[PDB]
Protein backbone atom coordinates (compact mmCIF):
# COMPACT_ATOMS: atom_id res chain seq x y z
CA UNK A 1 0.00 0.00 0.00
CA UNK A 2 1.24 3.26 -0.58
CA UNK A 3 1.25 5.89 1.93
CA UNK A 4 1.48 9.95 1.08
CA UNK A 5 4.01 11.22 3.16
CA UNK A 6 2.15 14.30 3.79
CA UNK A 7 5.18 16.75 5.47
CA UNK A 8 3.61 16.61 9.38
CA UNK A 9 0.90 19.71 8.39
CA UNK A 10 3.45 22.85 8.31
CA UNK A 11 1.97 26.41 7.86
CA UNK A 12 3.42 29.92 8.36
CA UNK A 13 2.45 31.96 11.43
CA UNK A 14 1.75 35.59 11.28
CA UNK A 15 1.43 37.59 14.57
CA UNK A 16 -1.20 41.33 14.00
CA UNK A 17 -0.69 43.43 17.14
CA UNK A 18 -0.82 47.07 17.79
CA UNK A 19 1.89 49.27 19.77
CA UNK A 20 2.44 47.79 23.33
CA UNK A 21 2.70 51.38 24.14
CA UNK A 22 -0.81 51.29 22.98
CA UNK A 23 -2.39 47.52 24.03
CA UNK A 24 -1.45 43.91 24.85
CA UNK A 25 -4.04 42.32 22.50
CA UNK A 26 -2.89 40.08 19.51
CA UNK A 27 -4.37 38.47 16.52
CA UNK A 28 -3.13 35.02 14.77
CA UNK A 29 -3.23 34.97 11.02
CA UNK A 30 -2.46 31.03 9.36
CA UNK A 31 -1.63 31.73 6.14
CA UNK A 32 -2.61 29.36 3.60
CA UNK A 33 -4.45 27.38 6.00
CA UNK A 34 -8.16 26.66 5.99
CA UNK A 35 -9.13 27.26 9.86
CA UNK A 36 -11.49 24.42 9.85
CA UNK A 37 -8.34 22.00 10.04
CA UNK A 38 -7.27 24.02 13.18
CA UNK B 1 5.42 48.44 -17.91
CA UNK B 2 5.95 45.53 -15.28
CA UNK B 3 5.05 47.32 -11.70
CA UNK B 4 5.32 44.19 -9.55
CA UNK B 5 6.64 40.94 -9.09
CA UNK B 6 5.79 38.10 -6.69
CA UNK B 7 5.91 38.56 -3.14
CA UNK B 8 7.44 35.41 -1.58
CA UNK B 9 8.91 34.37 2.06
CA UNK B 10 10.61 31.91 2.88
CA UNK B 11 11.09 29.45 6.33
CA UNK B 12 14.53 29.30 6.60
CA UNK B 13 14.21 26.20 9.43
CA UNK B 14 11.89 24.26 7.42
CA UNK B 15 13.88 24.91 3.84
CA UNK B 16 17.34 23.81 5.83
CA UNK B 17 16.59 20.92 7.47
CA UNK B 18 13.11 20.20 7.16
CA UNK B 19 12.06 18.90 10.27
CA UNK B 20 14.73 17.53 12.09
CA UNK B 21 15.26 19.33 15.77
CA UNK B 22 18.91 18.66 15.81
CA UNK B 23 19.72 20.21 12.71
CA UNK B 24 18.06 22.99 13.99
CA UNK B 25 20.30 22.89 16.80
CA UNK B 26 22.79 23.12 14.51
CA UNK B 27 21.59 25.85 12.73
CA UNK B 28 22.04 27.89 16.31
CA UNK B 29 25.62 27.87 15.53
CA UNK B 30 25.27 29.72 12.73
CA UNK B 31 23.36 33.14 14.04
CA UNK B 32 21.51 35.50 12.11
CA UNK B 33 21.63 34.21 8.58
CA UNK B 34 18.07 33.27 8.70
CA UNK B 35 16.93 36.35 10.48
CA UNK B 36 18.89 38.57 7.81
CA UNK B 37 17.25 36.92 4.42
CA UNK B 38 13.50 36.90 6.25
CA UNK B 39 14.06 41.14 6.56
CA UNK B 40 15.58 41.54 3.07
CA UNK B 41 12.45 38.98 1.97
CA UNK B 42 10.12 41.49 4.03
CA UNK B 43 11.55 44.38 2.24
CA UNK B 44 10.94 42.82 -1.27
CA UNK B 45 7.34 42.08 -0.71
CA UNK B 46 6.17 45.85 1.28
CA UNK B 47 8.65 47.41 -1.46
CA UNK B 48 6.27 46.02 -4.23
CA UNK B 49 3.56 46.64 -2.12
CA UNK C 1 1.12 33.07 24.02
CA UNK C 2 1.82 34.46 20.69
CA UNK C 3 2.94 37.77 21.86
CA UNK C 4 6.01 36.65 23.60
CA UNK C 5 6.96 34.30 21.05
CA UNK C 6 6.91 37.87 18.95
CA UNK C 7 8.88 39.54 20.96
CA UNK C 8 11.04 35.97 21.05
CA UNK C 9 11.94 36.36 17.15
CA UNK C 10 12.31 39.96 17.44
CA UNK C 11 14.77 40.17 20.74
CA UNK C 12 13.05 42.77 21.66
CA UNK C 13 10.76 43.44 24.44
CA UNK C 14 8.56 46.15 23.12
CA UNK C 15 6.75 46.13 19.68
CA UNK C 16 5.78 48.43 17.72
CA UNK C 17 2.38 48.54 15.13
CA UNK C 18 2.09 46.02 12.94
CA UNK C 19 2.53 42.51 11.44
CA UNK C 20 4.98 40.09 12.15
CA UNK C 21 6.06 36.70 11.16
CA UNK C 22 7.44 34.78 14.21
CA UNK C 23 6.95 30.61 13.57
CA UNK C 24 5.75 28.55 11.83
CA UNK C 25 2.69 24.87 12.27
CA UNK C 26 4.02 21.77 12.57
CA UNK C 27 2.12 19.34 14.19
CA UNK C 28 5.15 17.67 16.09
CA UNK C 29 6.41 13.94 15.57
CA UNK C 30 5.79 11.26 18.24
CA UNK C 31 6.17 7.97 17.55
CA UNK C 32 9.52 5.75 15.72
CA UNK C 33 8.41 3.44 13.13
CA UNK C 34 10.63 0.69 11.48
CA UNK C 35 8.60 -1.61 8.47
CA UNK C 36 10.60 -4.24 6.69
CA UNK C 37 8.92 -7.34 4.34
CA UNK C 38 8.13 -10.71 5.67
CA UNK C 39 11.25 -12.65 7.26
CA UNK C 40 11.29 -15.14 5.31
CA UNK C 41 14.02 -17.87 3.83
CA UNK C 42 15.79 -18.42 7.36
CA UNK C 43 18.92 -19.72 6.80
CA UNK C 44 19.61 -23.65 7.80
CA UNK C 45 20.94 -23.58 11.10
CA UNK C 46 18.91 -26.62 12.43
CA UNK C 47 20.66 -28.73 9.53
CA UNK C 48 23.73 -27.89 11.32
CA UNK D 1 -6.44 36.39 -20.66
CA UNK D 2 -3.36 36.69 -22.21
CA UNK D 3 -0.90 36.42 -19.32
CA UNK D 4 -0.54 33.29 -17.57
CA UNK D 5 9.18 23.69 1.64
CA UNK D 6 9.06 26.59 3.06
CA UNK D 7 8.67 28.94 0.52
CA UNK D 8 5.21 30.88 0.78
CA UNK D 9 4.00 32.70 -2.35
CA UNK D 10 2.19 35.78 -0.24
CA UNK D 11 -0.89 37.58 -1.93
CA UNK D 12 -1.04 40.89 -3.13
CA UNK D 13 -2.49 43.67 -0.82
CA UNK D 14 -4.29 45.06 -3.73
CA UNK D 15 -6.76 42.98 -5.39
CA UNK D 16 -7.23 43.24 -9.65
CA UNK D 17 -10.36 44.52 -8.56
CA UNK D 18 -9.34 47.42 -6.95
CA UNK D 19 -6.83 48.40 -8.98
CA UNK D 20 -9.31 47.61 -12.22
Amino acid sequence: EILDITPCSFGGVSVITPGTNTSNQVAVLYQGVNCTEV
Amino acid sequence: LPVSMTKTSVDCTMYICGDSTECSNLLLQYGSFCTQLKRALTGIAVEQD
Amino acid sequence: DPLSETKCTLKSFTVEKGIYQTSNFRVQPTESIVRFPNITNLCPFDEV
Amino acid sequence: NKVTKGLTVLPPLLTDEMIA
